[PDB]
RNA sequence: AUCGAGAGA
DNA sequence: CACTCTCGATG
């Protein structure tokens, strides 16, 4: 419950790779296995 | 790059030599250049060896880059089937890619080829230039629900 | 007597820790299995629920109900509900007892194993009384109940066999280890550096004399002596699960036996 | 759901026998027994105690699958002595030394405190 | 392509699937309920009039029976309702539904189908439990675990299909593939890292749990071995017993090392007339390999003796790891001390190299290879000296490891896990790595915002010295993140592109085979291959063999 | 000189001096004639097409050359006396195996041996983790890409 | 929900220990590793059987339904 | 009956990453060109560096191995440590030279020696005592 | 212990996926493609 | 499931006699395979399992947390200080003869979880069932007793087999087999079939 | 109080950060992990505890750091799978499935962070006496 | 047309998919209380029949196999060798 | 049944 | 361009 209420969906160059930037904001571990994988991010 | 040769006396040795990779390709000027073997000189586009040194040096080539391909993984994959594939790839005359832009628009079935990327427009065309089909194709024996002529449906059982 | 030697080291309530002398490994490893598995105790298989307004499931109330220890001392002279010529059950082969608890208090009313009352006739028979071991004498806390919660049911009891259900376990954990220097070479210890040094030098290492470096391995060497613990959960004394489980094992060898005898038959 | 039941561990089948005596092809003077309804409580037992009769030449017991509660004891005896005799003796044997076991187990009990 | 390529058909079941050591290769476990709810219409003939009498008399609800018995008139009679299923005089010609039996030949399916082996004929043992269950050997053609893996079952529905299932589709006709001229199928897991585990020169077996492994061989001629030793004790070795399971006329010969027939190291592997003469016994030989012991074994006994071959050598090995026992614990991830010291002082002198390196490019002297930058020539020294680092490290870890060792058990037996494994657990995980170079500048001039800017640094650019015994710092845990995150993406990436060109090959090639004159042809009868293959062989009964006459010298040869 | 060929002849050998149990000191009852005109015979049998032309029996020749390379070169008679210490009935008894064996490898008729490649490429191609190598060049060779990522030149 | 009634691993009855745990615990103001050995529970599985559990069925008694 | 006889000096005793099996070198005291190599059980039979152990081959003392009972029964042995294995192996180092290979359910062993009649037989019983 | 934070349309409760976006009134520059006629870009999303 | 991306079904269920046991008669709850552990290199699945057991002995709560300063050694040391081997392994008897193993076995608490992957909700099987309406196929779904897709990849498969009869049949008998009449001139289904 | 600070990604371009409070500070453990000396000195900001860069579900991974990436993955994704309470309430709410553990039971290892995610209160999943070994190989 | 007897090009041993189609298709025929050409000797299962009367030669059926002209050549399973 | 969403390998 | 269960709103 608390990981889907915490959840991130992006649309649609390399917006799938963990960025540097996400350091602190967005979980490096949790995304999806697939197709929505580092699309579906998690704070 | 190390090198197996013939020995005068007989055995196979290591005998290394020089030779020159490249960033860039241009071989229709580059074999001609006083200096180098222009007899086993090599590029990884198997269309510059296809439009220089013919469709089978091409054939050979195409083999010779999937096997790479294949053996790159350090996976095994005998001959005969990539063999059958570039044979494929080649027989038409030319490079017959591997998509809806090449085998498929061979003189096969309408069916055959409609069971396969573009299927409307394919059945468009084949209405409307009245298009025979053999229906010796697996597919589209498969579509009528018949036994195709596949191993066991490769023949016919009689009496006597 | 003649044959296997016991030693009772230590000797309580709930545990006995003793010492099994001049036997084969696999009948000390059956009378384990034996003792674990096949020992026959009453506890309870049917439970039928009038109400139940607490919170927790009817199953798992039935559950917990399943899981209590009854007094299974005089055991041997009840019978199996399956065995039995009655229908259902009766009182030759399954033991009722009821439960009615209902919130009283402002506070939590706790409802135990104590508050199970028998309702069947045990004529005579030592049985079907739930085990309290407990200080203060409740036994196992079944249930919680709030202020207008009630709990209302019938529990019927019947014998069993551990290995067809682990709710009529008579015995909780068999403590068993032979060679405690390892002498025998039974295991490839693991190791760094020094073997000895790291893995903990066990108990029983006290009662068998350590091996000389200048001696080497005795190949000729069984396992003779067992250092076992039995230990009871209430539904039978340990001297009864270990005797019992002995009885037991001999029963069923003496029916393969009888088996044999049948099979000469035409 | 196609879990079977816990007796069938146990309790013997409609037309199940307890012991299932069968002559053995591969070598003269051997038998294959199935036990029925039993495990390796017994059968490491009576294997173990057939290998102490020194006219016993083979002894071994196997559970083919653990779904099952039966397993399979091959006996090889020497000629001129019956399989089941062994079989019968190595039971006996057990049985005594259950029971020696059981009265010295009772006469150390009482000898005990608390 | 959604109801005429393919479409969802009747006799058909799926399940998760488990592995079974007592079930056959051929074999598939089905639960009760399956094998009750799918049916074979089996026509009634005087050899089974009785059987199928009874079956009938069993009806639906307890297997074997039946679901539904049709008339001449082709009425259809549901065994369930029917007021006349307690009494029925089948006739001959009439058809009877029965369940699914023992020995039905079944087509066993895991998707992706991405090969032929993905569909194979399975023997029907109907199980209790309510899963799939299948023989662990035939893992590796499906693919597939059991951690959730579920499989399809489609049932055939008369006796030429069946029969086309049971003479093609055969699990044991596909243990050796046209694929790769090899056996698909070998011995894994537990049965490889057991069959090491027994075959060791120190591994000897005391009567009883002899005559138990000898009892447990189907195959079995019931001859007790003379054992290997006879006094003052007799002992059987692991290869002895193991002997029993290969059958006989199997000739097993391979040199590997220093293998020179004493062989001091135990290697290599010499097996005559079907018994093992010398060698551990690992993944070279009971594993899918080329010329391995099953592709002998198929090629010379037969596929029947072979798949008989992986039930016993299963049977065999499980049992006695069963009673030896094998783990695994953090302490086989442990290298000494002295060990760790050097593992860090490698870490050191190549950071110390790296440094260097950094400091001479920056006093411009660093020279560029020929054809690229002087940033990428300091870039390809670096990853190079890391990477060494990295494998150097790893090298000592794997070198303290002892043979007692659990997981350098399994790296030997070839049962699980490789050198990269212990290197990163025991030792050092290396430098991390993106799009081919390492962690590059997110932010302005540096990677994270608790380094200065312009930080080349290996530590800096994703380099993580610890090991996962260890444990990793923050820093190195994000960068791990990310190159792990690569890994993923371009892993759904790959099985994507993957099965579309997987697809397309197929629907390419699709219409060829060969004809009644070994021409290579499709369907417009167009000349692929003149002779298939250029030899008109079958892939499948093709082994690697060596042309003596093409080397040595002139001077060997003419002797 | 290691090369896949149908007919594993080293076990057909191995297992003549095997079943027949031959010593390794004894004459053999063999001939030149025997071992030459055998082997020279025992290639007129391992057929794989079966016309009566001329083009047909060329092919023929051509499908066979190299098992009957690795065929002379196991079966020369300084191999065959010498090495193998073969006999006269365990010879015939190879070159029957062998011939059995060969026929036996022939690829039959109504392969589907078209899907079959297409599965024995595309199924190890799933399991696939400077030019560019891996499934972006099998891509890029399917595909038969104009522009590929990294042309090459490569001369000696 | 509420203290299992006896111990998974081996079937020593822990049902009857809870609140003697929890008094241990506030009366006495012992450490849960000395409570739990004085209610005679060594062996380290019924040890967790006990630690381990956690007594929702406490919350669960909040409702008036 | 009998096949080979003599007394050997243990040269060397190697346990190659072993804990039961030592792989130990040894030579003749009567003949000067007779040399042996073994793989031995030093758990039942230890076998210490610089010791005259006598071996002797022996062809007998197939039917099913039957335990020693009782006996009562011809050993045909009375030595310290006996095996059984297959010889597989005769390398003929020269004229004068000729090598034996055994393999004793995988305890390997080389004897080389000149004068043998030593088949290529199963009957390989290998007799050690003292 | 419930944390809130959702809706409740028709008795089903619904929770809110955060949609990323990119930054509008921002100035980026972009090198464009090797065919492209263009180099490079300097694009803004005014909002 | 542990809490390391380890998943895994139930392969089959051992009673207590069965099971390998410890010398204290401590029996698993659960055995899993050491195959699963170097090859995904979940060395926290087997630090969690020490720390857990030595926090079960000690009564204490085990400090899993990320970035923290406790180590294995430290873990190994407290539980030799309770009395076992360092690094969690312990002696366990073969629970079918009695007898040692010859490996000791890493033997400890670990917190595992139940996934919502259970057989009975996914277990299937059709013979004959009920049709869609517009291509007379089987329906899509368990719960509507539907089929399972004999999709393209499975058609290739027995293509490669040779099994033509049997794609026949899993394309007619085993879903829509339909019979149509066809006019002989302009060879459509043009025809009005009057039976009977 | 100006004590702590709110950045995002942009403001974070132009700080320097501390990993540990001990950064600020001016013969060691060989088990512990080997980690880099502070070698910048103009600190502007400090990490309040690194192990606030995962989230909810890669929080109650006990020593993810001892894992690698993509394990840690796959057990963010299948938290989301286990049993156990996940509401108090949840027998008077009428769900349309609902899966509740017969005896949850706080895990013996934990995380700092499980403390603030209510994991300790409403566990999901058990701790089973796990053993690794190959037994009878099912 | 037709392709006479002699001259015949094609395989004289029994392709597996012959084989499996001839056995397929007795084993048919057999399922239905067809005349069994052959001793049964306690064999019930029509395949297995089938298998028997395969051995013994006594299958009455012939394959026709087709050229990729539109030739075809017949061939008696009796005359037709069968090593596998 | 028709379109979106979660997830299983 | 690349098999499942499922949920849940819609005609
Ligand atoms: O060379 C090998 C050896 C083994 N494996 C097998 O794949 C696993 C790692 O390789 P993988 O990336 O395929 N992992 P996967 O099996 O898909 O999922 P998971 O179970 O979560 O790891 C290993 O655990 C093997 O089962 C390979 O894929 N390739
Ligand atoms: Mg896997
Ligand atoms: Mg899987
Ligand atoms: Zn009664
Ligand atoms: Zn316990
Ligand atoms: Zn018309």
């Amino acid at each position: 419950t608390l990981s889907h209420l915490r959840r991130t969906n992006t649309p649609i160059a390399k917006p799938r790779q963990l960025h540097n930037t996400h350091w602190g904001l967005v979980c490096p571990a949790e995304t999806p296995e697939g197709q929505a994988c580092g699309l579906v991010k998690n704070l | 790059y190390d090198r197996k040769v013939p020995s005068p006396t007989g055995e196979y040795v290591k005998e290394p030599e020089w030779v020159l990779e490249t960033d860039g390709v241009n071989l229709s000027e580059v074999m001609t250049v006083p200096g180098i073997d222009p007899t086993r000189i090599y590029t990884n586009s198997f269309i510059d060896i296809m439009e220089v040194l013919g469709i089978e040096a091409g054939r050979a080539a195409l083999y010779k880059e999937v096997y790479n391909v294949i053996a790159s993984d350090g996976s095994y994959v005998n001959y005969r089937h990539m063999a059958l594939l570039v044979d494929v790839m080649t027989t038409q005359g030319g490079l017959t890619s591997v998509t809806r832009h090449g085998f498929n628009r061979s003189n096969t079935g309408a069916l055959m080829r409609c069971s396969f990327e573009e299927t409307v427009e394919i059945l468009f065309e084949a209405g409307a230039s009245a298009e025979l089909d053999d229906c010796r194709g697996v597919s589209e024996n498969v579509i009528l629900g018949q036994m195709a002529p596949i191993g066991t449906g490769a023949f016919d059982v009689m009496i006597d | 007597e003649e044959g296997p030697q016991v030693k009772i080291r230590e000797a309580s309530k709930d545990n006995v820790d003793f010492i099994l002398s001049n036997v084969d490994l696999a009948m000390a490893n059956s009378l384990r299995r034996v003792m674990i598995a096949e020992i026959p105790t009453l506890a309870i298989d049917s439970v039928e629920v009038e109400t139940n307004t607490t919170v927790l499931a009817d199953e798992f109330i039935a559950h917990r109900l399943g899981l209590i220890p009854l007094q299974s001392m005089d055991i041997e002279q009840l019978e199996y509900s399956r065995d039995c010529f009655c229908e259902d059950h009766c009182d030759k082969c399954s033991v009722v007892l009821t439960l009615q608890a209902f919130g009283e208090s402002e506070s939590t009313t706790n409802v135990y194993s104590k508050d199970l009352v028998i309702v069947s006739n045990l004529m005579g028979r030592n049985i079907g009384h739930p085990i309290i071991q407990d200080k203060e004498g409740n036994g196992v806390l079944i249930c919680k109940l709030r202020k207008g919660q009630e709990l209302k049911l019938t529990c019927v009891a019947k014998k069993g066999i551990a290995k067809e259900h682990a709710k009529w376990g008579p015995a909780a954990a068999i403590e068993f280890e032979y060679d405690p220097w390892n002498k025998l070479k039974h295991t490839d210890y693991w190791y760094e550096q020094d073997s000895a040094k790291e893995w903990p030098q066990s108990k029983n290492c006290e009662y068998e004399d350590p091996p000389n470096e200048g001696d080497p391995f005795d190949y000729k060497a069984q396992a003779d002596t067992f250092y076992m613990n039995v230990e009871s959960v209430g539904s039978i004394p340990v001297d009864q699960v270990v005797v019992r489980g002995i009885d037991t094992l001999q029963k069923k060898v003496a029916s393969i036996l009888l088996a044999l005898t049948q099979m000469d038959q035409d | 759901m196609n879990a079977p039941d816990r007796f069938e561990l146990f309790l013997l089948g409609e037309g199940e026998s307890k012991l299932k005596i069968d002559p053995d092809t591969k070598a003269p003077n051997a038998v294959v027994i199935t036990f029925e309804k039993e495990d390796h409580t017994l059968g490491n037992l009576i294997r173990a105690e057939l290998l102490n009769d020194r006219k016993v030449l083979f002894a071994a017991y196997k559970v083919e699958h653990p779904f099952f509660a039966r397993f399979k004891l091959r006996i090889q005896t020497t000629e001129g002595y019956d399989p089941k005799d062994a079989l019968k003796n190595a039971c006996n044997s057990i049985i005594n030394k259950l029971g020696a076991l059981k009265t010295n187990f009772e006469t150390e009990w009482n000898l005990q405190t608390l | 392509r959604g109801n005429l390529m393919g479409k969802r058909v009747d006799f058909s079941a799926r399940t998760v699937i488990s592995g079974d050591p007592n079930l056959e290769l051929d074999q598939v476990g089905v639960p009760k309920s399956i094998a009750k709810t799918l049916t074979y219409p089996e026509v009634v003939t005087p050899y089974n009039i009785d059987r199928l009498t009874q079956l009938v008399r069993n009806g639906p609800n307890e297997h074997p029976g039946a679901k539904y018995v049709i008339r001449d008139s082709g009425d259809r009679i549901d065994l369930r309702y029917s007021k006349r299923a307690g009494d029925i005089q089948l006739q001959y010609g009439w058809k009877v539904e029965r369940h699914i039996m023992d020995n039905d030949p079944v087509l066993f399916n895991r998707q992706p189908s991405l090969h032929k082996m993905s569909m194979m004929a399975h023997r029907v043992k109907v199980i209790p439990y309510s899963t799939f269950r299948l023989n662990l050997s035939v893992t590796s053609p499906y693919n597939a675990d059991f951690d959730g893996d579920e499989m399809n079952l489609h049932v055939p529905q008369s006796e030429e299909t069946r029969a086309e299932l049971s003479q093609l589709c055969a699990v044991p006709l596909q243990i050796v593939s046209p694929q790769s001229n090899k056996p698909c199928m070998g011995i894994v897991q537990d049965t490889l890292c057991g069959i090491r585990k027994l075959t060791l020169r120190d591994t000897f077996i005391e009567l009883d749990q002899v005559l138990n492994m000898l009892y447990w061989v189907p195959d079995w001629d019931g001859v007790i071995p003379t054992p290997a030793i006879i006094k003052p004790k007799p002992l059987w070795s692991g290869k002895q017993i193991l002997s029993v399971a290969i059958p006989n006329g199997i000739h097993l010969q391979r040199f590997d090392e220093g293998t020179t027939l004493l062989s001091p190291k135990d290697n290599g592997m010499l097996i005559i007339d079907g018994q093992i003469i010398f060698g551990v016994v690992e993944k070279k030989t009971v594993g899918s390999s080329n010329g391995g012991l099953i592709h002998v074994v198929t090629r010379e006994k037969g596929p029947q003796v072979c798949a008989k071959l992986f039930g016993n050598i299963q049977k065999v090995v499980n049992f006695w790891l069963l009673h030896n026992g094998f783990s695994t614990g953090i302490g086989d991830t442990i290298a000494d001390g002295p060990t760790m010291r050097e593992i860090t002082e490698t870490i050191a002198e190549a950071k110390k190299k790296v440094l260097d390196v950094t400091k001479e490019a920056q006093a411009n002297l660093l020279t560029a290879k020929h054809g690229m930058t002087l940033r990428e020539s300091f870039e390809d020294n670096v990853v190079r000296f890391l990477n060494e680092a990295r494998d150097k490290a790893g090298r000592l870890a794997e070198v303290n490891l002892k043979d007692l060792n659990n997981v350098k058990q399994m790296v030997m037996a070839g049962s699980k896990g490789s050198f990269i494994n212990i290197a990163q657990m025991s030792a050092c995980v290396g430098q991390q790595s993106v799009e081919g170079k390492r962690i590059a500048f997110g932010f302005v001039d540096r990677t994270l915002p608790h380094f200065s800017k312009d930080d080349y640094s290996p530590e800096s650019k994703g380099f993580v010295e610890n090991s996962y015994l260890r444990g990793l710092t923050p820093q190195e845990f994000f960068f791990h993140a990310m190159g792990g995150r690569e890994g993923l993406i371009d892993t759904a990436v790959k099985t994507a592109e993957t099965g579309y060109i997987q697809r397309r090959l197929v629907k390419a090639l699709e219409d060829i085979m060969v004809h009644y004159d070994n021409t290579t042809r499709n369907s417009l009868g167009n000349v692929i291959q003149f002779i298939y293959g250029e030899d008109g062989m079958d892939a499948a009964h093709i082994e690697k063999q060596s042309l003596d006459t093409i080397g040595g010298s002139d001077a060997a040869f003419e002797k | 000189a290691n090369w896949p060929l149908p007919v594993n002849i080293r076990r057909i050998i191995q297992n003549a001096q095997q079943t027949f149990h031959i010593d390794h000191t004894k004459p053999s009852d063999l001939t030149i004639k025997d071992i030459v005109l055998g082997v020279k015979d025992l290639q007129e049998n391992l057929l794989v097409l079966r016309g009566k032309n001329e083009i047909i029996q060329n092919a023929q020749r051509d499908a066979v050359t190299l098992f009957c390379c690795l065929l002379r070169s196991r079966l020369a008679t300084r191999r065959v006396l010498q090495e193998y210490r073969l006999t006269k009935q365990a010879f015939d008894w190879v070159l029957s195996n062998i011939e059995a064996q060969f026929l036996r490898s022939v690829v039959h008729p109504g392969e589907m041996v078209g899907v079959l490649a297409a599965q024995s490429i595309g199924e190890p191609a799933t399991q696939m983790t400077k030019v560019t190598s891996g499934v972006p060049r099998l891509k890029e060779i399917l595909n038969v890409a104009k522009n590929m990522k990294t042309p090459s030149l490569t001369v000696y | 929900m509420i203290v299992p009634v006896r111990c998974f691993s081996c079937g020593k009855v822990v049902g009857d220990k809870w609140e003697s745990y929890l008094n241990l615990l506030q009366e006495d103001e012992l450490d849960e590793g000395t409570a739990l050995s004085r209610l005679g529970l060594k062996r380290y599985c019924c040890r967790r059987m006990i630690l381990t559990h956690v007594d929702l069925i406490e919350k669960f008694l909040r409702y008036n339904p | 009956n009998t096949l080979f006889d003599d007394i050997f000096q243990v040269s060397e005793v190697d346990p190659g990453r072993y804990n039961k099996v030592c792989r130990i070198e040894a030579a003749s005291t009567t003949q000067d060109q007779c040399k042996l190599t073994l793989d031995i059980n030093v758990e039942l039979f230890p076998v210490a560096a610089q010791d005259s152990l006598t071996v002797t081959i022996a062809s007998s003392l197939t039917r099913s191995w039957r335990p020693p009972q009782a006996g009562d029964r011809s050993l045909a042995d009375d030595y310290d440590y006996v095996m059984y294995g297959t010889a597989y192996k005769f390398e003929e180092v020269s004229k004068d030279l000729i090598a034996v290979y055994y393999s004793f359910g995988g305890l390997l062993m080389r004897l080389e020696g000149n004068y043998l009649n030593n088949l290529k037989q199963e009957n390989a019983y290998l007799l050690i005592r003292r | 212990f419930d944390m809130g934070g959702y809706f409740i349309i028709n008795g089903s409760e619904k929770v809110l996926i955060a949609q990323e976006r990119s930054a509008g009134n921002i100035v980026q520059v972009f090198k464009k493609a090797a065919p492209s006629p263009i180099s490079h870009v300097a694009e803004i999303r005014s909002a | 499931a542990s809490r390391h991306g380890q998943k895994g079904t139930i392969g089959i269920t051992y009673r207590r006699e069965d099971m390998p046991f410890t010398a204290e008669g401590i029996v698993p709850d659960l055995i899993i395979n050491p195959h699963a552990i170097p090859s995904r290199m979940t060395v926290a699945h087997l630090i969690e399992c020490l720390l857990s057991k030595v926090a079960a002995l000690s009564g204490n709560e085990g400090d899993a947390s990320p970035f923290t300063d406790i180590t294995v050694e430290g873990i190994s040391k407290l539980l030799r200080e309770h009395g076992y081997q360092s690094r969690g392994f312990e002696v366990m008897y073969n629970g079918h003869t009695g007898k040692k193993l010859m490996a000791q076995i890493f033997f400890g608490p670990t917190y595992y979880q139940r996934l919502r992957h259970m057989v009975d909700d996914k277990i299937h099987a059709r013979a004959r069932g009920p049709m869609q309406v517009l291509t007379r196929q089987p329906v899509e779904g368990r719960s509507r007793d539907g089929g399972l897709r004999f999709g393209e990849m499975e058609r290739d498969c027995m293509i490669a087999h040779g099994a033509a009869s049997f794609l026949k049949e899993r394309l007619m008998e085993a879903s829509d087999a339909f019979r149509v009449h066809i006019c002989g001139i302009c060879g459509l289904m043009t025809v009005i079939a009057k039976l009977n | 109080e100006g004590l702590v600070e709110y950045i995002d990604a942009e403001e974070e371009e132009s700080i320097l950060i501390a990993m540990q409070p001990e950064d600020l500070e001016p013969d060691v453990d060989p088990a512990k992990r080997i980690r880099v000396s502070h070698h910048a000195t103009t600190f502007t900001h400090c990490e309040i505890h690194p192990s606030m860069i995962l989230g909810v579900a890669a929080s109650i991974i006990p020593f993810p750091d001892h894992n690698q990436s993509p394990r840690n993955t796959y057990q963010s994704a299948m938290g989301k799978q286990a049993m156990g309470v996940f509401l108090t309430n949840y027998n008077v709410r009428m769900d349309t499935m609902a899966n509740i553990l017969y005896y949850p039971q706080k895990p013996l290892g934990t995380t700092r962070a499980m403390e603030y995610l209510k994991f300790r209160e409403l566990p999901a999943g058990q701790n089973a006496i796990v053993a690794i070994a190959c037994y009878s190989g099912y | 047309k037709a392709i006479p007897k002699d001259q015949r090009a094609t395989t004289p041993y029994m392709t597996k998919y012959e084989r499996a189609r001839i056995l397929g298709t007795r084993a048919l025929q057999i399922s239905m209380n067809a005349p069994v050409f052959v001793d049964l000797e306690g064999e019930t299962d029509p395949l297995r029949i089938a298998m028997k009367e395969l051995a013994e030669k006594k299958i009455p059926l012939v394959i026709r196999r087709y050229l990729p002209d539109g030739s075809f050549e017949d061939w008696s399973v009796e005359e037709l060798i069968v090593d596998l």
